[PDB]
């Protein structure tokens, strides 16, 4: 019943994601509030790798080394890491992003647990299934940012002639 | 054999892409158990041991047709564990024998330590052990018979048989 | 009522947002009964009327834990119908009483055209009439108890709770 | 667990239709393989509102009047249609399609039904189901094929100063 329940949850917020491929910024919202929703977080952030850096700009912009703190780590290995106590902080579910080969493309950290000691080992797999489409939804996103940047800049230019 | 190909197949339609999900499975199987048997709950104890000391604790309880699996799941933190000693639970841990028991207050071997903590009367009971060769994964009880004194020859036979099912799963 | 929510709950989450879901239901809760009373199969016969003349038609046959709600479906064409004056299905309708009967041969109203045509064999059975107001939508039974000879007295309060429920949906 | 099946069913459909806004020419595909076997049809063919006419190109180009025959009674009234016997022909279930208000943007029929006499009245909103995600895709694929067509002519244009 509940196995059947994170889907529908799944289909949903699938269909929410990706009716949003058109602004990488709302899309990353929508990334957060329902990456917070489905876990239950207290906070998510999202950082995308910017080559040798993540940034979770997530309204201002942050820099960072991609292989520092948690995220860098996370981001740096490919792969999941789950905190019971991190020393209001608590614990910290973090994940990966990746794109079609499995090239982690940004990651995403919950903070604290709402009605809870942490992250249910369960709150892991829903992380993992949800983390698909952020990495698919993601990736078109960014990829359709950088036509239209460039298509705009093609006809600046043509409208010059 | 028919309804049970039918109960078994729908069942394993209602199992999220999650946990964890094979032991929703076992969970489901005994909501099913329940129906059939007209069993007030089914339970599980699973069976580990430490340094080749065996010993089983709780890990479903009060499983029934409306009840929820993640409040069926005993939490890690507060499971109650038995050495093999104590217990029909343990007992048929140690036997790898199946019991019908039709009044536990008549069945040494009954211990009445969850009883007192959780407030609930046993009265009769059904177990079985869940094995893989010579080692023991869990046991399997249905408490309580709803519609009779106890539990028949004939509901033996029912148990017994989704209990190779959840034998396979729990594999 | 704790494992009816249960049961009701988790059913209800396993019904896809498609038909005709609403028999979909009523054939689920009949799955969930057939293991709480271990009867061999539940039943339901819609009940309509052309002019005034009331009739009893076959509509979901052979529900069971393990069975397929579109193995279940009777198809519109080959329906069995029955005036109210033949069968225990039809006297139900008639008199929207609940009966159990412990042997269809030793009660009159027991038509076995249905056994004839299908093949099963029928020995007892617990029928009652789902109403609305003073007119009737349908007829469900459980027949064949697997572990007894009859349906109990016991049995008769289980089948009337979850028959509220489907009574309910059948509006 | 029927009910329950046919949503992941769609669950996974929608994700089909949703990894093809790129090309409206794959995605009408997919739109038709798909169609066919949720419903299970013989055959589906699909028209796309052209103005005040019907284009199912589905490879050469099929114009048409959008009020003549099936299509265009479905078209014009923007409500779906069930067909027992037609009269290797036999039945056909053909439906709008419609964008965000709930004008008809396309239209879809179904030939024939495999294993059956006709289309379970459950092959219907099952049909309305889909059809929601095929409106959903159609009007942006196409609305991202405009700009992609008029930005290139841009460019083409600005190469030329």
């Amino acid at each position: 019943q509940k196995l059947k329940c994170e889907c529908q949850a799944l289909l949903q917020v699938a269909k929410n994601l990706f009716t949003h491929l058109d602004d990488v910024s709302v899309l990353l919202q929508e990334i957060i509030t329902e990456a917070r929703n489905l876990s239950n977080a207290e906070i998510c952030s999202v950082f995308l790798l910017d080559q040798n850096e993540l940034v979770a700009k997530v309204s201002y912009e942050i820099r960072i080394p991609a292989d520092q703190g948690i995220a860098g780590h996370v981001a740096t290995t490919g792969q999941i890491l789950n905190i019971p106590d991190a020393y209001r902080t608590r614990n910290i579910l973090c994940f990966p992003i990746k794109n079609e080969n499995q090239e982690v493309i940004g990651v995403a950290e919950l903070v604290n647990k709402i009605n809870g000691p942490w992250f249910s080992k369960f709150d892991e797999d829903l992380a993992t299934a949800f983390s698909i489409y952020c990495g698919i939804s993601i990736a078109h996103s960014l990829l359709y940012k950088k036509v239209n940047e460039a298509q705009y800049r093609s006809h600046l230019a043509n409208e010059m002639m | 054999r028919l309804e049970e190909c039918n109960i078994l197949f729908e069942l394993l339609t209602e199992i999220q892409d999650e946990a964890g999900s094979m032991e929703k499975i076992v969970h489901k199987t005994l909501q099913r158990l329940s129906q059939l048997l007209a069993a007030d709950r089914c339970s599980m104890f699973i069976c580990r041991s430490r340094n080749g000391i065996p010993e089983v604790a709780t890990r479903l309880l009060n499983v029934t047709p409306t009840s929820k699996f993640e409040d069926n799941l005993v939490n890690p933190d507060k499971e109650t564990v038995f050495p093999l000693d104590i217990g029909i639970a343990g007992w048929v841990a140690h036997t790898k024998k199946f019991f019908n028991i039709p009044d536990v207050k008549k069945n040494n071997h009954f211990s009445d330590y969850l009883d007192k903590k959780t407030g609930y009367t046993t009265v009769n009971m059904m177990a079985i052990p869940i094995t893989q060769g010579k080692e023991v994964l869990a046991v399997v009880m249905a408490l309580n018979k709803l519609n009779a004194s106890e539990f028949s020859k004939e509901d033996e036979e029912v148990f017994k048989k989704y209990l190779n099912f959840i034998s396979l799963v729990l594999r």
